RNA sequence: GCUG
């Protein structure tokens, strides 16, 4: 809820996008990690072809 | 660093210079599969009398021109060497007394230095004095008089319409005799590392390692002086569709596109004559593909037939120095079906 | 990384350098372009015998 | 006849659709069969004529007719490489606080034209650092910025709010060494532009810096050129080959450039004609037209060549032609006397 | 992702293990409308040759 | 061979003639030494050199 | 040491000769080319750049007879000196000229 | 069937080896690696049967 | 971050008509009547001001003072 | 003389396959004298050759009527009377592939020369008796005139 | 700071990276009629293969927009097309497919193609030669295995 | 993780 001219006294840039953490100085994402839907019956073929 | 092959590490002769990089003639690009976009390249300095000699004799790019595997050249030429050589000796070129010998000129450096240069008598005489490209090239197999090379080369060139004999109208039959180019373009086929029949591989077991990699030093320095001062360039006008093709494509795709739906109308309801071992899904895709696919060989003879000489695209497919009559096709006229793993795209 | 493979079959060698490629068709395809900077420190041993003894000293 | 083909062959370069032909010069002794193209000091001195179209200030336009390629291209490139002007070369920077760093801001000002005349400078010796009162020219620029003491409350704008909030090539001054000051009378060392914007400063931010300027050829950095841009373009030659009539004469006036083709209704007709062939640009769109591409012949007389040197203002552009001059014929000159040498 | 360019408005004040600025960086002659929305032209990474 | 030692002093042989002096250049000890497969190619190439030789001059 | 001239063979046949003429490019090499290739007796004349790095051309000429080259070779250089002395003082009347019409 | 083996676009093109009209091409891209194109021609007007790149 | 001194390619100083053309846009004048204006009549210089991106005003915002 | 070969001929095509160039036109000629048919590639260009001209070609070994075969270069700039000071075109080049008819199994007498200018290449056809004097690597001047 | 030399990696919004090949002076440069030599010369080889069409479409866009204070939009599936780029060249005097008569810097004769020119974005990318040169004549070893 |  900053405005352009109040990033300027923090020292942040507007465009900067955010969206990470600072920890001990670095910068780090976590990144979206894609998965299976849980509760869902799969059918698929075993190794032996069953 | 991947190596696949013993040719992928050579000894070569070192040359001090100021800039950082490592520097070597592009003919050398296709043993070590580089192709100068960021590629790093290793230095090893052998230690040893011992090991330079093995390095020297066995090592040597002079002693490696061929791979061992099916004993075809790959230290040849390339893109640029292969282009300007296919412009200069075109029939349409003519050369007066002056730039013979500023194209000529170019090769005195080196161990060059020395040979008095040989300028080859000149063909038109009465009305102007003009020497044909061809003899400019041929000025790279035998520079000087008292060079005893003498080449001897006969073959199809690529565009050949197999029944000139030497009288073909693409000017596609090739004749070195005594190292004069007597007739015939030269394109991939001939200074190239595709395959044999290259002036390269002849002369290295007619007239030994020496002689060959001199001749590919020479064609390097002419090379790109033709082409640096003729002038090659690709533009919008040189990819555009003319009016032909674009009339055309219209008429082939409607009948195509017509006669699709007549196959699909006969799956749906009714009877299609099942390919022997298909069923009747499988049959209606191949006739599919085959209607369409026959409507782009179509759609691109067209354009090949329209476009003009000198249209850059098509003479680096027909010198075979980059490119192909599919990519041509494909960009000016239409792209194929796209095919996932041999097949249409699964659902 | 094992010693077999690692350390036997292929191991790190001295007298090596690294740079990024780029054309020179000038030269002779035998030839390769070394920079100053790699030729100071890639030394050979010249042992000094009766050819080399004047050329050496310079 | 086969005697007119030779003759376009030798004096005319032909533009065509795909392609430009007659290129090469082919005027040498034997290349002909009735021609004598030996060379004739009596026939270039006849035939050689300069003509000055157009000069103003840092801009001047003439017209070689009867020289050759290879002695017009040796003038532009002698004139863009080989002709010596004064840039700064060391800057020795004591407290500076902008933002710009001083590495960007060192190569900014060696970019900045000096109004000193190379002539009277000698060249500096390897190294000599110190340098003389012959060799160099020392400029220093202090620029310090502070709040306008008198200043409006809302002060938007950064000229009414800060004082020396831009340095410009104004603020350096020519600090004179030696008899330097008698010789060059106040005002005639300066910047050239005055305008140039240096760099940008916030209150409390301060540059100060000594610049020592060096004679130098454009060939070792491009700050020495001492022309903007030196070219030379073929005089146009369009001839109408069947005379053109009616409305195709507005189409033929619209390919080409604006003022070259005039149209006039000689019996209440119009009628095209070509005016003044030297505007054209050769945008070649009389090609995309199919029925008048076979009408006209767009080529390029080779032997006349309109030459546009336009200066970057250190020193006026017709000097910088007849220096370019001296400086091939002295190249010759060291060659002859190392024959002499030799031999 | 790899081109040299300006991080933000806060380079000059940032301290980072290594950062890469372009001297007179330019904004793109030809543009996306995706160029626009991110605001890409603000701090552009790369020149018109 | 043909085109780097064309000798326009000498007789054109006839297809015997051809056959004939191959046998007695054959006969020397060096292309003993090579395989006998080899030297039967040769000769083999020589007799449809050699009956062309003859269809010419029929 | 600007001009160093090296004969074709061991022999020295004075016809071939190449002179490497030092601190130059293409500007003084193809200016001195057209004027040494309007002589007659210059069977063949060419410059080479050894090296882009190096600043050295490597001018080649060969004459039709027994002319010693050198004798070529000066002859363009005098006739290149003569071609610039006429430009210049044909420009500067010329640009004389221009001003006192303005004026 | 010969024409269960021709029912693919191709024909009256020329192969490097053998220049004949009767022919059965193939076109591949799925290798990134290749830059260029990558082509596969089967030539059987003469029953020669060539199958190269 | 500053108008470049010189143009790239043909060396013309554009560092002068930065100014110059902020006020030319400041008033009704077109950017291409503007770039007219100041004289920028080939391609290559004209890009320099058109596609110049000032942002040392931007970054002082954030410098000591 | 050191002429081989001289006739008159008419030309009957100019390019049978269409312009594949712009400088260099395949003229296929037919002579009077002698049935002799002609392939000849000629810069048209420099001297423009019509479907209907009649042309004079003589191919000489030397171009010097007093039959000095001395060649060691050829000179431009040399002027002295000779041959080509009679003719509108000339060019050099070498024989290079003698070659029986094959269109006859018995009993023929068919012959073609072919020259090559530098990759201009010359056809010439016709009975062997006409033919007589040409060699395979041997140098020959062609020599061209038009006739009204 | 940094100033590009041999070997450093420059790319072009299209996939047409590449190392820095060579340094030529202004003096060596083609030039057009109006003085503009290019700032960089690109192959043209690279474009047959990898038909990265939108590359010469954005050279012309470029072109036509730099001439009259335009930007002109290239966004996928859209943008400004070939045919109103065309009519804004021919309209400023120069050709509508951005081809220019072009004369040699080095000969000062015309090319005989005419060339492309335009203004094409060029990334500077974070591989520089400076910051990968390497070399080891002999140095520090490891403890476990005395090898480099 | 990315370049090779
Ligand atoms: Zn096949
Ligand atoms: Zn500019």
């Amino acid at each position: 809820g900053k405005t352009p001219a109040e990033f300027a006294k923090l020292n942040e840039c507007p465009l900067d996008p955010g969206g990470y953490f600072i920890v001990k100085g670095v910068e780090k994402v976590i990144l979206i990690q894609e998965q299976l839907s849980k509760n869902r019956i799969i059918v698929e073929a075993d190794r032996k072809g069953a | 660093q991947p190596s696949l092959h013993k040719l992928s590490i050579m000894a070569h002769l070192a040359r001090v210079k100021p800039h950082r990089t490592f520097r070597f003639n592009e003919c050398v690009c296709t043993p070590y599969n580089a192709d100068f976009d960021g590629d790093e390249m290793n230095l090893h300095l052998p230690q040893t009398e011992e090991a330079k000699a093995e390095a020297l004799v066995l090592m040597g790019t002079k002693a490696n021109l061929v791979t061992p595997r099916n004993g075809e050249p790959l230290i040849a030429a390339i893109q640029d060497f292969l282009t300007g050589a296919y412009l200069l000796t075109l029939k349409d070129t003519f050369f007066d007394r002056a730039k013979a010998c500023q194209i000529i000129a170019s090769i005195l450096v080196g161990k060059d230095e020395k040979i008095k240069v040989r300028l080859p008598p000149p063909t038109i005489l009465k009305p102007v004095t003009l020497w044909t490209g061809k003899q400019i090239f041929s000025v790279i197999l035998r520079p000087s008089d008292d060079n005893p090379v003498r080449a001897n080369l006969r073959t199809k060139g690529k565009q050949y319409c197999g029944k000139g004999e030497d009288l073909c109208a693409n000017d596609s039959y090739v004749t070195i005799q005594n190292s004069e180019l007597m007739s015939g373009s030269m394109d991939k086929g001939t200074l190239g590392s595709g395959s044999k029949n290259n002036i390269f591989y002849i002369l290295l077991r007619d007239w030994g390692q020496n002689e060959a990699a001199d001749a590919m030093s020479r064609l390097a320095r002419l090379a790109p002086v033709y082409l640096s001062n003729r002038g090659f360039s690709i533009g919008i006008g040189d990819v555009t569709p003319g009016q032909g093709l674009l009339k055309a494509k219209y008429e082939l795709l409607n009948a195509g596109y017509k006669k699709c739906d007549e196959y699909i109308e006969a799956l749906n309801t009714g009877k299609l004559q099942q390919q022997p071992g298909c069923t009747a899904e499988e049959t209606l895709e191949a006739l599919i593909l085959k209607e369409l696919s026959v409507i782009r060989d179509h759609a691109g003879s067209a354009c090949l037939r329209e476009l003009d000489k000198s249209n850059s695209p098509l003479t680096m497919a027909l010198c075979g120095s980059k490119g192909s009559f599919i990519n041509i096709s494909q960009m000016i006229a239409c792209v194929g079906q796209q095919a996932i793993s041999g097949s249409r795209v699964p659902d | 990384q094992g010693r077999f493979r690692g350390n036997l079959s292929g191991k790190r060698v001295d007298f090596s350098g690294r740079t990024v490629i780029s054309p020179d068709p000038n030269l002779r395809i035998d030839e390769v372009a070394v920079p100053v900077h790699v030729a100071k420190i890639l030394t050979f041993p010249e042992k000094v015998n009766k050819a080399n003894i004047n050329f050496l000293r310079k | 006849a086969a005697s007119q083909a030779v003759e376009e062959m030798r004096s005319r370069v032909v533009l065509g659709e795909f392609g430009v032909r007659n290129v090469h010069t082919t005027d040498f002794p034997g290349n002909y069969s009735g021609y004598d193209d030996a060379w004739d000091q009596d026939r270039f001195e006849k035939n050689f004529r300069v003509d000055v179209v157009h000069m103003d200030e840092n801009s001047l336009e003439f017209d070689m007719v009867g020289i050759d390629a290879a002695i017009a291209n040796a003038f532009r490139r002698i004139l863009l490489a080989e002709v010596p002007t004064m840039a700064v070369e060391k800057v020795l920077v004591y407290n500076n606080t902008s933002i710009v760093q001083d590495e960007i801001l060192a190569h900014r000002l060696g970019l900045i034209p000096i109004h000193a005349d190379p002539r009277l400078f000698e060249y500096r010796n390897q190294g000599d650092e110190e340098g003389t009162e012959i060799d160099t020219l020392q400029f220093r620029l202090q620029v310090r910025c502070t709040r306008n003491p008198h200043a409006a409350k809302d002060s938007s704008d950064p000229n009414e709010l800060y004082v020396n909030h831009k340095v410009y090539t104004r603020h350096m001054t020519w600090i004179p060494l030696g008899n330097q000051a008698d010789l060059f009378p106040e005002g005639t060392i300066r910047p050239v532009h005055d305008d140039i914007l240096i760099a940008q400063l916030r209150p409390g931010q301060e540059i100060d810096l000594l610049m020592h300027c060096v004679k130098g050829i454009g060939k070792d950095h491009a700050k020495f050129s001492p022309v903007a841009t030196a070219s030379y373009r073929l005089l146009p030659d369009i001839t109408l080959l069947e005379p053109v009539e009616g409305e195709a004469a507005e189409e033929l006036s619209r390919c080409f450039s604006p003022g070259v083709i005039e149209v006039q209704e000689v019996q209440g007709k119009k009628v095209a004609r070509v005016a003044n062939p030297r505007l054209d640009t050769f945008s070649r769109e009389i090609f995309r037209n199919e029925k008048l591409k076979k009408v006209v012949r767009l080529a390029r007389v080779r032997d006349h060549y309109i030459f546009s040197v336009e200066s970057t203002g250190v020193l006026p552009p017709d000097v910088l032609v007849s220096e370019a001059i001296k400086v091939l014929m002295g190249k010759c000159r060291r060659f002859l006397d190392e024959l002499d040498a030799v031999q | 992702k790899q081109a040299m360019g300006t991080i933000g408005y806060n380079q000059r004040n940032r301290i980072d293990t290594l950062m890469y600025l372009l001297a007179y960086p330019q904004k793109p002659m030809v543009k996306t409308k995706t160029i626009e929305l991110i605001e890409f032209e603000k701090l552009p990474a790369g020149q018109n040759a | 061979i043909k085109a780097v030692f064309p000798c326009p002093s000498e007789p054109a042989l006839s297809k015997n003639e051809l056959i004939l002096t191959t046998e007695s250049i054959m006969k020397k000890s060096e292309f003993l030494c090579c395989q006998d497969s080899f030297l039967q190619e040769i000769k083999k190439f020589i007799k449809g050199v050699s009956e062309k030789i003859k269809k010419t001059r029929d | 040491k600007t001009a160093l001239e090296m004969v074709q063979a061991a022999g020295t046949d004075r016809h071939c000769v190449t002179f490497v003429l030092h601190e130059e490019d293409h500007t003084l090499g193809n200016s001195l080319r057209y004027m040494i290739m309007k002589n007659p007796e210059v069977e063949f004349c060419g410059y080479t750049t050894t090296h882009p790095s190096e600043s050295k051309i490597n001018l080649r000429i060969q004459t039709r007879g027994t002319l010693p080259a050198v004798e070529p070779f000066q002859r363009g250089l005098n006739e290149l000196m003569n071609v610039c002395q006429h430009v210049l003082d044909k420009f500067e009347a010329s640009i004389k000229d221009y001003k006192d019409q303005k004026a | 069937g010969a024409a269960a083996w021709e029912n693919v676009d191709s024909t009256a093109e020329s192969c490097p080896k053998c220049e004949h009209p009767r022919a059965y091409f193939m076109q591949l891209q799925t290798r990134s690696a290749d830059e260029p194109m990558t082509t596969f021609y089967k030539c059987c007007n003469a029953q020669c049967g060539h199958r190269w790149r | 971050m500053i108008i470049p001194v010189r143009c790239f390619t043909c060396g013309k100083i554009v560092g002068n008509k930065w100014e110059a053309y902020l006020g030319l846009l400041q008033a009704e004048y077109t950017e291409g009547d503007a770039l007219d204006a100041l004289g920028l009549k080939r391609y290559c210089c004209r890009r320099m001001l058109l596609a110049h991106v000032d942002l040392i005003e931007k970054l002082l915002n954030y410098a000591p003072l | 003389a050191g002429i081989l070969f001289e006739d008159i001929f008419d030309v009957k095509d100019i390019d049978p396959e269409g312009k594949k160039f712009d400088r260099v036109s395949r003229l296929h000629c037919e002579s009077e004298s002698f049935k002799m048919d002609l392939i000849l590639d000629v810069n048209i260009q420099i001297y423009p050759v019509d479907l209907g001209d009649k042309f004079r070609l003589v191919i000489a070994s030397t171009l010097y009527e007093d039959g000095t075969l001395d060649d060691g270069e050829y000179n431009p700039t040399d002027d002295r009377p000779s041959r080509a000071d009679q003719f509108e075109y000339v060019m050099y080049g070498k024989v290079y592939r003698i070659e029986g008819d094959e269109t006859s199994t018995e009993a023929a007498t068919r012959l073609s020369a072919y020259v090559s200018y530098g990759g201009l290449l010359m056809r010439l056809q016709g009975d062997a008796n006409n033919l007589h004097g040409f060699e395979v690597d041997s140098r020959v001047y062609l020599l061209m005139k038009k006739l009204a | 700071t940094r100033r590009p030399e041999i070997g450093d990696k420059f790319s072009s919004r299209h996939g047409q990276k590449g190392v820095c090949g060579l340094i030529v002076p202004q003096e060596d440069m083609p030039f057009c009629d109006s003085g503009i030599c290019p700032d960089i010369i690109m192959n043209p080889h690279g474009f047959p293969s990898r038909m990265t069409v939108g590359k010469l479409i954005e050279l012309l866009a470029g072109k036509a927009g730099v001439l009259d204070g335009r930007f002109h939009y290239g966004t996928a599936f859209g943008g400004s097309k070939v045919k109103d780029v065309c009519e804004d060249l021919v309209r400023h005097g120069y050709n509508y497919l951005g081809k220019d008569y072009v004369t040699s810097g080095i000969t000062g004769e015309p090319l005989e193609a005419y060339i492309y020119f335009g203004p094409v974005y060029y990334q500077k990318l974070k591989h520089m030669v400076l910051d990968k040169m390497h070399a080891r004549a002999r140095g520090p070893r490891a403890v476990l295995t005395r090898q480099p």
